C-alpha cells in the first residue's frame, strides 16, 4: 500500500520533500474583520423608455460597495430565435462619475466584447440565462433580466468602493437605454407595434463594516488600484470581393494598458462580429429556402466559424515599429484567449494582450501609451468573394476570403482596459491620472 | 612570375586573425546523476 | 555555432520615443537646443552610451 | 477527485499528487527507488455485438463491443519532476 | 501546366587580409545606413 | 537520454576497461618517418625468352632498396576460353634468386600456384587470377599482358627491402626458367598448338630512394635480416588403386626452422589439377553431359573444393620416428589447418600443416627446425579408386574413404617447406649464414 511508496525515497526529493517547509494537511485560514453584505434597491431619476437617459446616487446605506445589478423587465415583440442578449443590448451604456468627475464608463458592445473574452463556460451560459431568452420561449413572454456591471469595485470585494471614505462626493450612475431592442421593440428596422417599455432597477450591494474596521475607513486616506475603461468607435475599412482592404489605425490610448480588444460589427444587429451566411445558424432560415443573408438568426448571432470573420491580420506599431510579429487574425481570436485567459472567443472578437494575466486584477504587465507617439492597430481585412447563400462556397473555402456579406461589417470597436488609481482622500474622490 | 616550387604555399592565417571577443569555454553537458546509482556500490569484495 | 552574446535586439536601439529627444532637451538647454547639437555634437555623442554587465565563465 | 474535469473513455489516470493538474509538487513516486514497478492490466470480455445498438447499450459493466479487440495498442505515460540546473552560461538536468 | 520557380541566393564576400581583418573583429564599427519605411493606403477614388 | 547515458552507467566492472586509462582512439598522431620515392625500373633480360628457355637479370643499381618485382608477359590464346588456367604463371616454370653467387631462394610454378591457392584470397586472389588468366571469355588469338609478381622475402614487404646500397660489391640476380609448354597457349594436352606465338617478356623492379640519413645508415651498417626460402622435394606418389588404400612414406629432406609445410597431389600433365576429374560442372571437359571426357580437365575450371575428387584420406608427419600429432583426415589439413592458420580457403587436393600460429605473415610465431631432426618423414594414407568419374551419382553420393577412378592420375607430389634464414649485409656483401 502507501507505506511502500514513502519508503521510496532518494536524492532527488531533496528538491521536494527534503527540508519541508509545508503541507498540505493542516489548513489554517485567516481571522477576518466582521462584515455583513446587504443588497439595496437605488431610486433612478428622469424616465425609463427606450431612448432615454436614466441615472441613480448610490444610496449612503452600508460603508463600502461591490456588487451592482441592473434590472430590465422585457417582453417578447416576436417568436424564440428574434432576440439576442436584450437585455444587454437595451443597456446602451453606464457611466460612473464620482464628486463630478467621470472614472469609468461600459457601452452594450463592450458587455458583449467582455463577456465574448473573459467569460467562460457555465459562468457564461448562466450570464446569457440573466439577459436574454434562452427556452424557446414565445411572443408576449415576460422576463426579468439582470445585467451586472463590470466596473472595477463590481468585480472583487478588494476594490469595493469606500462610500465611508467618499464623505463628500456622490457616486453616481448615469444609464443610456437603447433606442431600440431586437426582439422586444423592433425586428431589424422594423418597429414592433404593442412591445412595452422596459421596467428598470438597480441594485447595489453594500457592505456594513464593524467598528474597528469602519472607523478605520472613515479615518484613513486611500488609494485603490484599479482598471478603466478606454474606447473609442472606428469606421472599417469597407472589405471588398476583389482587394484586400487595409487600414492603419491610430489608437488614442493612454495609462498603463492590460490589453486591447476589438470586434468589427454590423452597426444594425446587436452583436453580429461576424458575416451572415447561409449555413446553420449563420442567417435567418439558413438551411432552407427561406434562407437569408441579409438577416442573422438573431438567436444565434454569434459564432465561432471563423469563416465569417472579416479580419485576415493584424498587428500594432508602436512610434514606427512593429510591437510584434504580424499575426493572423485567428491568433487574435483564438490563442491570445487560450495563452491569457483560458475560455473561447466568438469569431469576430479579437484580443491582444500586453499582460500574462488580463482577466485578473492583479496587474501583470502593462503597456504605457502615455509614453508612446504613434500607437497604430494595423489591420488586414479577407476578401469578401464567398457567396454567402452557397454552403459550398460558405464552408469549402480559403484562408484569406470570407463571405460576400461581410462587407456589412462596417462598424470597428477598439477598447483599452488600463489601470489608474482612485484616491480617496478627506471625504473626497478622484484619479490619479489624467 | 616564379616557378610553383619556388612559390609559397601556406593559406590564409585566419585562426589566427579572427580574435574572437572573448574566448572560448568548455561546453560541458549533462544528463544528471544515475539516480538508481546513488548510495549503491557494487565493489565489494566478498568477505 | 556556439555563440555567447545576447542577441535579444535589446542591445543598442534607444526604443523610447520623441520623449528621448525631450530627455536630451533636458539636460542642456529651455525651448530650442539646436545649438547644442551644433556645437556640442562630441558632448552630445558622450551622452549617447549603453548599461554594461559581465560574466567571464572561465575553462575547466 | 484530482483535476475537476471529464475524462472521455478509454483514457485512464492515476494520481500520486493530491493536484497533478497544477505545478507545484504535491505527492510523487520516486520510481528511482523501486526496483520493480509494473502496472496490472485486465481487459473486458469483447462479446459485444458492435453493430446492434441493442447489444451495445443493454450490455453489462465487464463485457465491450468485440470491436475493442482492435485497441490493440497501449501508450502508459508517467509525468514527473526533475531539476533543471542552469549557470555560468550552461545547463542540464540534476537527476538523469 | 505552369512551372514552380527554381530559387537561390547568392552573396557576395569580401576576404579581407591580415591586418584589416584583425582590426575588424576587434574595433567597435559605426554605420550610417539607409531603411525603407512603408506603408499601404487606400487611393480616394477620383470620378468623372 | 543519448549517449550519455551509456557514460554515466559506470561502475567497479568498468575499472578494468577504463580506469587510470592508457590510450584514446580519437587522437591519432601519425609517426613522423623517413621521406622516400618508388620508381618502376625496366630491366634488361638477358637470353632469348621463349618457351623452354632459360633468361635471367640483374638488378641494376639504381635505388637503394628493392622490394616489388613483377615479370611482364605477352601470351596469345592458342584455342578458347577455357582451355587455360593461370598460363602466365604456368609459363614461368622457375625463379632463382642469387646474391654474390650464393642461391638465396628458388621458387617454382607449382609453387606460385600452391602459394595463391593457400595465401591470397577473396578479391586479391581474384585479381591475381586477373593478372596471369584470360577470365573474361577471351577467344583464341586473343593478346593479353599478364602480370606475375615476384613471392620472394623481399617481395612481399617493404619491412624486408633488399638493400642494393649496402651490397656494393655483389650483383643481384634472378634466373628464370621459362616452360617448354604451356596449356592453351602453346600446347593443347599432349599436341602443340601450330601457329602460337612465343610471349614476350619484360622484368619490373621497383626500387625504392632513401634520403641521405637513411641512405648513408644503409650503406654502412650491417644488416642482419630474417628472411624467407622455400625448399621443395617433387617425388612420386604412392598412386591409389581402385582395389585399396595406397599408403607413403616420404623422407622429407627439409632443413631449418620452418614455418609451415605444404603439399599437394598432382597430374603433372595439367598444371594446377590437383584433384582428379569427374562428370560434375567444372570437373572435366564437357562434363555434366554425355560428351564429358573424365581424363581431360576443364582447364578454365582446373581447381575446386570438391574434397571428394582428392585423394588423401588421412596424414601424419613423424619426427625421428615420433609421430608430431594424431594422425588427421585430408580435409583436416584442406580445410581446418588454413581455417586457423591463415583465414582463406584452400582448393581440394592442396593441403596445410603449420608449425606457426600465424605463418601467413612476416614475424615468427613457432618453427620446426628440420636442421635438428634426423629423420623428418610424412606419412600419407591415399583414398580407394573406386568411383566411376563418369556417373555424377557415384560420384556426390559416396563416402569418406573413396574417389573417382580418374584419381588414379595423381601420380605426382609436391612437398614444400617455409623456413626462416638469416641474411646478413656488410661491406658491400651478402649472403646467408645457415646451409
Amino acid at each position: 500500500g502507501g507505506l511502500s511508496q514513502l519508503v521510496a525515497y532518494g536524492a532527488q526529493d531533496v528538491y521536494l520533500t527534503g527540508n519541508p517547509q509545508i503541507t498540505f494537511f493542516k489548513t489554517v485560514y485567516r481571522r477576518y474583520t466582521n462584515f455583513a453584505i446587504e443588497s439595496i434597491q437605488q431610486t433612478i431619476n428622469g424616465s425609463v423608455g427606450f431612448g432615454n437617459k436614466v441615472s441613480t446616487q448610490i444610496s449612503r446605506n452600508g460603508d463600502l460597495i461591490t456588487d451592482i445589478v441592473v434590472e430590465f423587465v422585457l417582453t417578447k415583440g416576436g417568436n424564440g430565435g428574434t432576440t439576442y442578449y436584450p437585455a444587454e443590448e437595451l443597456l446602451q451604456d453606464v457611466e460612473l462619475e464620482i464628486g463630478g468627475q467621470r472614472i469609468d464608463k461600459h457601452y452594450n458592445d463592450w458587455f458583449r466584447t467582455y463577456d465574448a473574452l473573459f467569460r467562460m463556460n457555465d459562468d457564461r451560459y448562466n450570464y446569457r440565462r440573466m439577459t436574454d431568452w434562452v427556452n424557446n420561449e414565445l411572443v408576449g413572454a415576460q422576463k426579468r433580466f439582470y445585467v451586472p456591471l463590470i466596473f472595477f469595485f463590481n468585480q472583487t470585494p478588494g476594490l469595493a468602493l469606500p462610500l465611508i471614505a467618499l464623505q463628500y462626493h456622490e457616486v453616481k450612475l448615469y444609464f443610456t437605454l437603447a433606442s431600440q431592442v431586437q426582439g422586444v421593440n423592433y425586428n431589424g428596422s422594423s418597429a414592433i407595434a404593442g412591445a412595452a417599455q422596459p421596467t428598470m432597477s438597480v441594485w447595489v450591494d453594500y457592505i456594513f463594516l464593524d467598528t474597528q474596521e469602519r472607523t478605520r475607513f472613515a479615518q484613513l486616506p486611500h488609494e485603490y488600484l484599479i482598471e478603466q475603461l478606454q474606447f473609442t468607435g472606428s469606421e472599417t475599412a469597407t472589405p471588398s470581393a476583389t482587394t484586400q482592404a487595409s487600414q492603419n489605425i491610430r489608437l488614442n490610448f493612454n495609462h498603463p494598458t492590460k490589453y486591447l480588444a476589438w470586434n468589427f460589427n454590423n452597426p444594425t444587429n446587436y452583436g453580429q462580429y461576424t458575416a451572415l451566411a447561409n449555413i446553420p445558424g449563420a442567417c435567418s432560415g439558413a438551411g432552407t429556402a427561406a434562407a437569408t443573408v441579409t438577416t442573422p438568426d438573431y438567436g444565434n448571432t454569434g459564432t465561432y466559424n471563423e469563416q465569417l470573420a472579416v479580419l485576415d491580420s493584424a498587428k500594432i506599431q508602436l512610434n514606427g515599429q512593429d510591437r510584434f510579429a504580424t499575426r493572423k487574425g485567428s491568433y487574435f481570436n483564438k490563442v491570445q484567449p487560450y495563452q491569457s485567459i483560458g475560455g473561447v472567443t466568438p469569431a469576430g472578437v479579437y484580443l491582444y494582450s500586453f499582460a500574462l494575466k488580463p482577466a485578473g486584477r492583479q496587474p501583470s504587465g502593462t503597456c504605457n501609451f502615455s509614453r508612446i507617439d504613434n500607437a497604430t492597430l494595423s489591420l488586414t481585412y479577407k476578401t469578401c468573394s464567398i457567396d454567402a447563400t452557397s454552403p459550398a462556397a460558405v464552408l469549402g473555402n480559403t484562408e484569406t476570403v470570407t463571405a460576400n456579406t461581410a462587407t456589412l461589417l462596417t462598424a470597428l470597436n477598439i477598447y483599452a482596459k488600463n489601470y489608474n488609481v482612485l484616491r480617496i482622500m478627506s471625504g473626497m474622490g478622484g484619479l490619479a491620472y489624467a | 612570375r616564379v616557378k610553383k616550387s619556388a612559390l609559397p604555399d601556406k593559406e590564409f592565417p585566419i585562426i589566427e586573425t579572427e580574435k574572437y571577443p572573448e574566448p572560448p569555454i568548455l561546453w560541458e553537458t549533462t544528463i544528471g546523476a544515475p539516480s538508481r546509482l546513488f548510495d549503491r556500490s557494487d565493489g565489494v569484495k566478498y568477505v | 555555432r556556439d555563440t555567447a552574446s545576447i542577441g535579444f535586439s535589446d542591445t543598442h536601439q534607444d526604443e523610447k520615443t520623441l520623449r528621448f529627444l525631450k530627455k536630451q532637451i533636458s539636460q542642456f538647454i529651455k525651448h530650442l537646443k539646436e545649438y547644442y547639437p551644433n556645437n556640442e555634437l562630441t558632448k552630445k555623442l558622450v551622452m549617447k552610451y549603453s548599461d554594461v554587465q559581465l560574466l567571464p565563465y572561465t575553462k575547466g
